[PDB]
Parts: structure tokens; sequence; C-alpha cells
């Protein structure tokens, strides 16, 4: 006769994973290469989002 | 070209309001410091009144506060220095200076006087 007894897949191998680009960036050069420095007392302060 | 423009001054009969007006050439007042030092001859260097880069900020020599008090309008580039109920001690060679600027980030009490125009004379004759 016949007989249902077995279920198959095909399983992967590999993995991709996408974003769309780095176009925007977060500046953070101008505070390391900042043309001058804050005081001691009192500070910059600078808000990144 | 940096420099200061005044004009305004003159003779002023004591009691009598006037007002001063200054103009800069070559940079943007919004951004720097502006001094009103006046100048008598056979006297020292007399410091009358500062305004603000940002105009936050206004302070008076205790011999010109509430008495003199200073305008800006950025917009136009102008100053006006008010003299009002002239005193006779105020015969003196006024001038106009600029300051630093938030260009270089500078502590509190900040520093000035890099350049400085013409000046104007206002002389308080009866």
């Amino acid at each position: 006769g016949i007989y249902q007894t077995s279920n198959f897949r095909v399983q992967p191998t590999e993995s991709i994973v996408r974003f769309p680009n780095i176009t925007n960036l977060c500046p953070f050069d101008e505070v390391f290469n900042a043309t001058r420095f804050a005081s001691v007392y009192a500070w910059n302060r600078k808000r990144i989002s | 070209q940096v420099q200061l423009v005044e004009s305004g001054g003159g003779v002023v009969q004591p009691g009598r309001s006037l007002r001063l007006s200054c103009a800069a050439s070559g940079f943007t007042l919004s951004s720097y410091g502006m001094h009103w030092v006046r100048q008598a001859p056979g006297k020292g260097l007399e410091w009358v009144a500062v305004i603000s880069y940002d105009g936050s900020n206004k302070y008076y020599v205790d011999s010109v506060k509430g008495r003199f008090t200073i305008s800006r309008d950025n917009s136009k580039n102008t100053l006006y220095l008010q003299m009002n109920s002239l005193r006779a001690e105020d015969t003196a060679v006024y001038y106009c200076a600029r300051g630093w600027a938030y260009w270089e980030l500078l502590p509190d009490y900040y520093y000035g006087m890099d350049v400085w125009g013409q000046g104007t004379t206002v002389t308080v004759s009866s």
C-alpha cells in the first residue's frame, strides 16, 4: 500500500542584513578638532540629536 | 574694512537730551562687544558704558547709570548712545570701540577694545 510517513524541507545556510546606507552621521569632529577650548568654570554644553 | 563711524556729538546745553549715532563697517556688531569710552584733554580716559554682543547684559559706570542708556539695532548695524540731562563733566571726546566675539569662546567678564572709531566730542557749554 501507501503510507504518508515523513515531512521534508530545505534549510538555509547563510544570512544577509541590509540597511538604508549611512547617509546621515553625527558630526563629532568639531568637538575634537575645535578651534578653541572652553574655560574651567562654565562650559559649552552641546546637545546631540 | 573694519571701522566705527561716530556722529551726533556736539554742543549740548545742560538739561537737554541727545542721542548719539554710530555705524560699524567690516563685521556684524551683533557678534562683538562694543565700548563707549570718552576721553577728556587734561584728564584720564573714562569709560561710560558697554553693549553686550548678544545684548543680554548691559552695564554702566556709576556716573552714567540710568542717566545715559545705550541702544542697539543690529538689523541696520547702528548703535545709539543717549545723553539725558547733560552735566558739565560730560564734556569729553567720546569714542566707540569694538571687542572680542563669540567666535573665540572666552570666559566671563569679557575683554575687548581692539579697534575704535575716530570718536566724536560732546561739549557741555553754557
